[PDB]
């Protein structure tokens, strides 16, 4: 399906469950990240991999959503082969940089205001 | 006089229900084989009346026979071979 | 909040407060704000801080072809008075917060880029107003 | 009595004799009774349709298990040709369950070979539903008549005060 | 479980099913073509004949 996000802890058993669903109908998109970013919920730089299957059947996709719910598999993509997906990725990078720089400015402003608030 | 044909009623209706039951189970086996394999051929359904206490031996035999096929996925329903139970 | 025995004091305070409330309610009008921006006479005022003007009249901020919001963009590029620019940034932030769908129009207009520029303004208040405006513009981004 | 309905991949025709006659590695070295099966050759549609079909088949088989064992229990209550202890089973296809299981054949007459799988499942579901409902009505009527008979017996039971 | 070669074999199985679906859809469109032939042909013949007979 996608080189999504998983903490790589139940990926083997995730493959086993998907092999108990279908007989491995489609090769699972495989990717791994070394020393990844902080997870939004866990709040730590946890290791991440991903092993997820693409499907053509509707019931199969429903089961994939079910097993993604049952497991710790974050999946919110727009998996489109053509170039518009990569243009979307570039725009996402631009927004990410904007978020980073505004967050830095806000943090510095907060620090200054807090120092003044202490001294008063 | 109700009991008279009541025997025929219940016996015939149980006959129909049982026939439907075994037919459904055969369809289930056909579907399971056709899914666990691709374009299928002579999957060889088989009937077993297991001897007493020899369930463990039969499970071992079938595991040795066909556990290479999956080796990771197929228990209560996940066997290395298509499996069903029948009461009688 | 304090209570006085002289009923006259309480009655006069009630009168003055009520009529001042009425006066500031009368001040609150999109026509006033639009005139301020059309002639460029920008300054902090109760209209610039009236919650009903930002919330109820958020549709009024959606001008014809968003020309008033384009005037905000023009002032983000043109106005050099720091207070006027802070006013523009705060008003843009209010408009985005009460109408997130206009933020895409702002990005098309390039006003968002102007607020990115105004983050590093030479006056701290303008920096703060631009910061809040962009922070509102970062919703769902 | 317990029977098992298994199946192998079937890559080779030697699998026919490996599962039945191959006493070296077959079931308990050819001690458990081994018998071939009749299974129709039926068309399949698409994969998600097959997933839905398998789920529906499992659910319907569970319901039919309930139905068949329930009619067996009601016949046991009737106490004729089946009892909760003796005559543990009735006759399917007019023969005892062992003979029908051992010689199970496909009833294409009722479920034609050229009907899709879903249509056959639907036909079976309708047939068993109507059969079960009608038999429940008949058994309820018979049990109500029995209860009325026993109530009349109780009214004619006691001593010279209440009998 | 399955090797990568077996994954390509299962892709080929998906292809057999896809071609089966294609055949089904093409034959269904052919059946619908026959049905519309019958219905529209009868309709047009009826309308033209009725016009001619009213003229008559």
């Amino acid at each position: 399906f996608v080189a999504g996000v998983i903490n790589r802890e139940r990926i083997p058993t995730f493959e086993r469950m998907l092999w108990r669903v279908c007989r491995g109908n489609v090769f699972l998109r495989q990717a791994e990240i070394e020393n990844p970013l902080e997870d939004p919920v866990t709040g730590d730089y946890v290791h991440k991999s991903v092993f997820i299957i693409f499907f053509q059947g509707d019931q199969l996709k429903n089961r994939v959503k079910k097993i993604c719910e049952g497991f710790r598999a974050s999946l919110y993509p727009c998996p489109e082969t053509p170039q518009e997906r990569k243009e979307m990725a570039s725009g996402v990078n631009t927004r990410i940089d904007d978020l980073q720089m505004v967050l830095n400015q806000t943090e510095d402003h907060r620090q200054r205001v807090l120092q003044a608030a202490a001294k008063n | 006089k109700q009991f008279g044909p009541l025997v025929r009623w219940l016996k015939v209706n149980f006959s129909e229900a049982f026939i439907a039951w075994i037919h459904i189970k055969a369809l289930r086996v056909f579907v399971e084989s056709v899914l666990r394999y691709g374009l299928p051929v002579n999957f060889q359904a088989m009937l077993l009346q297991p001897n007493k206490k020899s369930v463990k031996k039969l499970r071992e035999v079938l595991h040795e026979l066909y556990k290479h096929l999956d080796s990771s996925a197929a228990q209560q329903e996940y066997y290395p071979y298509v499996y069903y139970k029948i009461d009688c | 909040q304090q209570k006085y025995d002289d009923e006259d004091i309480s009655e006069d305070i009630k009168f003055l407060l009520e009529k001042l409330g009425e006066s500031v309610q009368d001040l609150s009008s999109f026509d006033e704000y639009s005139s301020e921006l059309k002639s460029g006479r920008l300054e902090w005022s109760p209209v610039h801080k009236s919650e009903k003007f930002w919330r109820e009249n958020a549709v009024r901020l959606n001008e014809k072809n968003y020309e008033l919001l384009k005037i905000l963009t023009k002032l983000l590029e043109v106005s050099d008075d720091p207070q006027v620019l802070a006013v523009a940034a705060h008003d843009v932030g209010e408009y985005v917060r009460h109408y997130p769908r206009g933020k895409r129009v702002i990005e098309q207009l390039g006003g968002k880029q102007l607020v990115m520029n105004h983050m590093h303004h030479e006056d701290q208040q303008v920096r703060y107003n631009a910061l809040l405006a962009v922070q509102k513009l970062m919703v769902h981004n | 009595t317990e029977f098992w309905l298994i199946s192998a991949p079937g890559e080779k025709t030697c699998q026919q004799t490996w599962e039945k006659l191959h006493a070296a590695t077959t079931k308990n070295n050819n001690l458990a009774v081994s018998s071939k099966f009749n299974i129709p050759d039926l068309k399949v549609g698409t994969l998600d349709v097959l997933v839905g079909l398998s789920d529906e088949l499992a659910k319907l088989d569970a319901f039919v298990e309930g139905v068949v064992k329930k009619v067996a229990q009601y016949m046991a209550d009737v106490l004729e040709d089946s009892k909760d202890k003796v005559q543990e089973n009735l006759l399917a296809s007019g023969v005892d369950l062992v003979t029908y299981i051992t010689r199970f054949q496909w009833d294409m007459a009722k479920y034609p070979i050229k009907q899709s799988l879903k249509n056959i499942s639907e036909i079976i579901a309708k047939g068993v539903t109507q059969i079960d409902n009608d038999l429940k009505s008949r058994a309820s009527a018979y049990n109500n008549l029995k209860g009325n008979l026993q109530n009349l017996e109780r009214k004619n039971a006691g001593s010279l005060l209440t009998r | 479980a399955l090797s990568d070669a077996d994954v390509q074999k299962q892709i080929k199985h998906m292809m057999a099913f896809i071609e089966q679906e294609a055949n089904e859809k093409a034959e269904e469109i052919d059946a619908k073509a026959e049905e519309e032939f019958n219905i529209e042909k009868g309709r047009l013949v009826q309308t033209q004949r009725l016009k001619i007979m009213e003229y008559y």
